[PDB]
């Protein structure tokens, strides 16, 4: 669920407020269309697409599905007690959080005008 | 991410 994804982000990028990732580029955040503006936005585009695929599973709601995971000693691990929905959503959230840690952050790309720039 | 919590 969203709260868990936020916690993955806090765990993988502890130098920055999780909020920095909540509204960035065309995809990190509310937006989900257009050309990704940079590497970090591409992390978010892949994540968005991953959620759309997981949503095809009956009863699978990626923003709301509570999965089973651990973040300890620098490592994310989606646990074995996850069903197919939980495992898929956890994995989306896992590789996104890892992606964020290696991505440059461009202050210009925070809070951009989706209507104008993401068609 | 997303802050579309509810
Ligand atoms: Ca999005």
């Amino acid at each position: 669920n969203l709260y868990q994804f936020k916690n993955m982000i806090q765990c993988t990028v502890p130098s920055r407020s999780w909020a920095d990732f909540a509204d960035y580029g065309c995809y990190c955040g509310k937006g989900g269309s257009g050309t990704p503006v940079d590497d970090l936005d591409r992390c978010c585009q892949t994540h968005d697409n991953c959620y759309n695929e997981a949503e095809n599973i009956s009863g699978c709601r990626p923003y709301f599905k509570t999965y089973s995971y651990e973040c300890t000693q620098g490592t994310l691990t989606c646990k074995g007690d996850n069903n197919a929905c939980a495992a898929s959503v956890c994995d989306c959230d896992r590789l996104a959080a890892i992606c964020f840690a290696g991505a440059p952050y461009n202050d210009a790309n925070y809070n951009i005008d989706l209507k104008a720039r993401c068609n | 991410k997303l802050v579309f919590f509810a």
